[PDB]
RNA sequence: GGAUAGUGGCCUACCAUGGUUUCAACGGGUAACGGGGAAUAAGGGUUCGAUUCCGGAGAGGGAGCCUGAGAAACGGCUACCACAUCCAAGGAAGGCAGCAGGCGCGCAAAUUACCCAAUCCUAAUUCAGGGAGGUAGUGACAAUAAAUAACGAUACAGGGUCUUGUAAUUGGAAUGAGUACAAUGUAAAUACCUUAACGAGGAACAAUUGGAGGGCAAGUCUGGUGCCAGCAGCCGCGGUAAUUCCAGCUCCAAUAGCGUAUAUUAAAGUUGUUGCAGUUAAAAAGCUCGUAGUUGAACUUUGGGCCCGGUUGGCCG
């Protein structure tokens, strides 16, 4: 579980984008830094900053399906709800 | 360059000789949008 | 699409669930077949 | 070629073809692995200590409290009173019953010191305003009635998207229900999934029957931490409990506001924003529990900052001169690759456009200003302050008793009073199916100012020229952005979107809501122009076209830009062939009746200044 | 000799100079309590074991001791150290790694409930007591069993006078999820078992989670958005390092379950004792001597004869 402290523009090219940028993350406990992995556009705008997110492992890669070099960690839950159901429209993120 | 890259492995599968399906406006889509 | 405060106490109708479901495969899948091409298609588009 | 020479490790020759072109190890032994685990817990431990010295709930500390019902046919009194109760002291609800709204409630049993207040239930807006302020908010729910559709769950979104802290839901009315507790708990299961669908944090609406979980809403409140909010710790906040107003002038005076201080710290220089008054200076502050007074770095109150100055078809009518209207704009041929400039001479610029902030960069400034007024503040918070402000004399008629309705005082940052053009994030609200222009005039909250303002929608699509189509209606699925005139907000906060109206029980039609995302001068909207014709006859080489224009001047001035249809086939005109629009045009294909002739133009927007809204 | 309940360098006085080790002593690390055991299955193995049983140790850190058969005891005392409580400012009281509970930590863990009715234990003792234990609440850790429909008639499509599918066609039967007299149940209740009464015609009492170049099971599907110095020009087609930009249809698998992340095991003969490899792909010391280590030619009562009593198949019954 980490503090998100900004999001990045690692973007797949400029402006005909394949839109999947995500943020700069510390962990709470051991006070590292780390990139992390958000899904496909429209979960930025529930990610905003200091929503103490829970983070877990990427892993398994194709040569498709995400490609991104350098992230390792997928953001499975922001601000303590989801981001399945969370863009599924299941619930709602309260504001900090 | 997904749609390169499942072109180029295809016809491969031909000169291998290996059964594989026929394609259709589909071919270098997400088949699912993520969570 | 918020649920209901007091809820807990095209459409096409559904299909069997369960085991009546299975019933439905083993009917669709061979008994009767319906289409044939001689190679035994699953899922055609506009034939 | 040649086969190469192999090796695990690279060899001594061809490491000198490259490469001509400290701290010892350590192995930690247990008692330094056992010691240091010891150090970095016992400096946790203080970090925990030391975060909750706020809440020693003796003398320093004033935990802010709001019971917020969601059923006409439920009363906050009673909630409060049941919880009260499981304190073992009667005597607490015997002072408080004639008439009180704030109550300075403190508790022996758990050592703690509560402010509980109640906002009045026939005012939207006030429900808004005492809820922003608290670090804890109580739902009260009903065991017996179902929330309102247009009233109950309204009050939750507009607590959900401006920033709430921490949150405990409970029940009262779980007696009116049958009294076999299994039919109690069908009923309890149903609004805790419904209050998990609003607030997924908690998996448990509490009870108020039971008096362990009674305490257990009681504990809670005296001993958990309240989670933060960062636009509002940010700037400070004083929650206010006397107000004397004295006499210096004949048109103004000074308030002293008897209050605590929490946030982040106050400064004597800073501005100040009393919700629903507007913005004001700071004249003396004072330290009970030194003496500091505004010296002359203090900002002045003025809209504009004066030290700046040295720094989509459309039918033609036939009346109407296509000459006059069409001055201001460039025949440009694709969006992103053009060209535009900031500083253009522009009679439809405004003149206070030179009077505007330029601001480089957001997030820069907006760290800057951040650790600025950590260093630089002098009432630190978590402590007791008297404030005297400065207060034109007329609006007194306005305030009113604070220990019945509340009154907030919040802290400003540097150059907040000051305007810079900006954008906001706007997402459309559930259910709202009323389509709104683009110049309707709109109330804002964001932060905790409120303005009246009309912006421009746009899309949020990335440009490299940073120049954006622009959108007359706004867009009923995707994000949009509204860029327009307001004071700065450095915080990032979140804004929501509404509009009065009193067919309503509220006088708020919610909109949207969104973000504070940037004071951007460098991005600007622009509107893409077609005007239309019918194309009358057509010949082996010659159209002629009618209803395009009505003079054959403005056919003549007109030739230069390159001649379109919505079909997608490009060419040129020829000649003017009539007086009232008739004229002869060149085309690759040969187009039937049923095809429209149309020209691509493309002009500037500039948006209006704001206006902050009262009543 | 002293000391102990008692042997003994356990301690003391003197006198010897020994004791362990390349068969790994000694030191270091262990995110190490040991074991019965757990997962994984072609075999051997690899990994795990804080945790329902047995043994060890500790009751914030050390030390010292009273009482007693038994304690270096902490729901005993004393002192020191570290925390910390009360106040009348003189003084007093502490120890939840017992049961509930709360703060802090973290990815990660429940009620400040009922009772000694059972199992057993303690006492002066059938009787008192027991947060030991049991009952219940929370509980998708894990495991067992299997609801979400079955049948008939009419009209078409068949295989072809007897057999299936289709339909906004139709008909009555059956039942538990529920509510609930009562009774069983229980220390008393809840729940299960039994049951008077009510309780099914689909938007009822409506099943999800994933997946479709191969793995691999499942498309010669659709719509919309943005770009093309590409063809054509009423329409469109194609590309689109948009690594498809956003949605939908169809199909497949598992099923009250399903997906993801980390760790580990199989696949794996990539730890190879069974069972790898070293010319050219990772890898034969530059060469020889040589101690431990490992390994070491063949050879000494073999053969024949006698009878005895057994367990298996049968010609036989």
């Amino acid at each position: 579980k980490g503090i998100v402290l900004e999001k990045l523009g690692i973007e797949s090219k400029q402006p005909n984008s394949a839109i999947r940028k995500c943020v700069r993350v510390q962990l709470i406990k051991n006070g590292k830094k780390v990139t992390a992995f958000v899904p496909n556009d429209g979960c930025l705008n529930f990610v905003d900053e200091n929503d103490e997110v829970l983070l877990a492992g990427f892993g398994r890669k194709g040569k498709a399906k995400g490609d991104i070099p350098g992230v390792r960690f997928k953001v499975v839950k922001v601000s303590g709800v989801s981001l399945l159901a969370l863009w599924k429209e299941k619930k709602e993120k309260p504001r900090s | 360059s997904a749609k390169s890259f499942i072109l180029r492995k295809k016809e491969l599968m031909k000169r291998r000789g290996r059964k594989v399906a026929k394609d259709s406006k589909f071919t270098g889509r997400k088949r699912r949008h993520r969570f | 699409k918020v649920h209901g405060s007091l809820a807990r106490a095209t459409e096409k109708p559904k299909k069997p669930k369960g085991r009546a479901y299975k019933r439905l495969l083993y009917t669709r899948r061979f008994v009767n077949v319906t289409l044939v091409n001689g190679k035994r298609r699953m899922n055609p588009g506009p034939s | 070629g040649h086969k190469s020479y192999k090796s695990k490790h690279a060899s001594k020759g061809a490491l000198k073809r490259l490469y001509k072109g400290g701290k010892p190890d350590k192995q930690v032994s247990k008692l330094q692995r056992k010691n240091k685990a010891k150090q970095l817990r016992a400096q946790r431990i203080l970090d925990s200590i030391e975060n909750r010295k706020l809440f020693e709930g003796k003398n320093g500390a004033a935990k802010i409290i709001t019971i917020v019902p969601l059923v006409n046919d439920l009363d906050p009194l009673d909630i409060l009173y049941k919880l009260l109760k499981c304190a073992d002291d009667e005597g607490i609800m015997v002072q408080e019953v004639d008439s009180k709204r704030i109550f300075n409630v403190h508790i022996k049993k758990f050592k703690s010191n509560l402010k509980i207040i109640i906002p009045d239930m026939t005012n939207f807006l006030n429900i808004l305003d005492c809820a922003k302020v608290a670090d804890f908010v109580v739902f009260g729910l009903s065991g017996v009635q179902e929330v309102d559709e247009e009233f109950g769950e309204q009050i939750i979104r507009a607590l959900e998207l401006q920033g709430i802290a921490s949150y405990i839901g409970v029940i009262s009315n779980l007696s009116a229900v049958h009294e076999k507790e299994k039919f109690q708990l069908d009923v309890k299961q149903s609004l805790e999934s419904y209050f998990k669908h609003f607030f997924p944090s908690e998996e448990r609406v509490y009870n108020l029957e039971k008096n362990s979980d009674a305490l257990n809403v009681l504990r809670t409140l005296c001993q958990r931490l309240p989670r933060s909010i960062n636009w509002r710790d940010n700037r400070g906040y004083v929650v206010a409990d006397f107000v004397d107003f004295v006499e210096t002038s004949p048109d103004s005076g000074d308030l002293v506001i008897e209050g605590t201080v929490r946030g982040i710290g106050f400064n004597a220089n800073r501005l100040v924003h009393i919700p629903d008054f507007g913005d004001f200076q700071l004249n003396k502050i004072e330290k009970i529990s030194t003496v500091f007074e505004s010296n002359m770095n203090r900002d002045t109150l003025d809209e504009y900052a004066p030290e700046g100055t040295e720094d989509d078809e459309i039918e033609l009518e036939p009346s109407e001169s296509a000459i006059e209207r069409l001055k201001r704009y460039r025949g440009l041929k694709n969006l992103y690759n053009c060209d535009w400039q900031v500083d253009e001479k522009d009679p439809s610029s405004p003149a206070e456009w030179k009077r505007l902030l330029r601001i480089g960069n957001y997030k820069n400034t907006k760290n800057r200003i951040i650790k600025e007024t950590k260093n630089e503040a002098q009432a630190i918070a978590g402590d007791r302050i008297r404030m005297f402000i400065r207060f034109p004399k007329f609006l007194l008629e306005k305030i009113q008793d604070p220990k019945q309705l509340l009154f907030a005082v919040y802290g400003l940052l540097l150059h907040e009073h000051k305007n810079a053009v900006v954008n906001f994030s706007l997402q459309r609200w559930e259910q709202y199916d009323k389509p709104v222009p683009s110049q309707e005039p709109i109330v804002v909250q964001y932060g905790v100012r409120r303005y009246t303002i009309q912006p421009l929608f746009s899309q949020g699509s990335n440009s490299p020229n940073n120049v954006h189509k622009y959108e007359r209606f706004l867009h009923p699925d995707t994000v949009s952005v509204a860029t327009c005139i307001a004071p700065v907000d450095f915080t990032q906060s979140p804004a929501i979107f509404f509009k009065p109206s009193p067919t309503d029980a509220k006088n708020i039609e919610l909109i949207g809501h969104g973000t504070f995302l940037n004071a951007d001068h460098s991005r600007i909207l622009a509107k893409r122009a077609i005007l239309t014709g019918h194309p009358f006859r057509f010949h082996k080489t010659v159209v002629t076209v009618r209803y395009m224009f009505f003079r054959p001047e403005d056919v003549e001035w007109f030739k230069s830009i390159p001649l379109f249809t919505k079909s997608g086939r490009s060419g040129f005109i020829k000649e003017s062939l009539g007086t009232h629009g008739y004229f002869k045009a060149t085309f690759d294909g040969k187009l039937s009746a049923q095809d429209v002739v149309a020209m691509s133009l493309y002009k500037r927007m500039w948006p209006m200044p704001s206006l902050p809204w009262n009543g």
